[PDB]
């Protein structure tokens, strides 16, 4: 689709069999999810926001569904306040920002 | 909160 | 023009003379920027996202080119990490999101 950015750009995805709503993130460089369990190898790391830092769990090669097209990439999980999709992923889908 | 920039590690 | 977003969507903004650079963020309701000393009365804000809140300045009706396109409205100036384009202005240039 094309999506208007009047409202905040909310899809749904789907993770492990979950449907989540995620916010679609020009301004994410990776895509953070709420705590949350996902199975297999981890590293711990910090991200920095608007705010301040976070600390958060990276899981690789994960798959997940975003509104129809599926990615299998880099997932950081933590205390995120919304489910965030970022640019890696966003160019899995073939997402371009256009004006 | 209304502000998601994000940078990676 | 049609943005990819391989790297981070950086573009150069025009606001009274000033060229800075700045981030095309479709995960931001509103445009901060770096401080800068902008005309005209100000309100205090708390803006928010990963990392908690910070404090800002709100200012109104402040004309600032993006990439070419006028846009007019609220600026936000604070201890942001990086100069932030949200969804405010990022609809007065007609951008949407496609894939």
């Amino acid at each position: 689709p094309q999506i208007t950015l009047w409202k905040r750009p909310l899809v749904t995805i789907r993770i492990g069999g979950q449907l989540k709503e995620a916010l679609l993130n020009t301004g994410a460089d990776n895509t953070v999810l709420e705590e949350m369990n996902l199975p297999g190898k981890w590293k711990p790391k910090m991200i920095g926001g608007i705010g301040g830092f976070i600390k958060v769990r990276q899981y690789d090669q994960i798959p997940i569904e975003i509104c129809g097209h599926k990615a299998i990439g880099t997932v950081l999980v933590g205390p995120t306040p919304v489910n965030i999709i970022g640019r890696d992923l966003l160019t899995q889908i073939g997402c371009t920002l256009n004006f | 909160p209304g502000n998601f920039f994000q940078n990676r590690p």
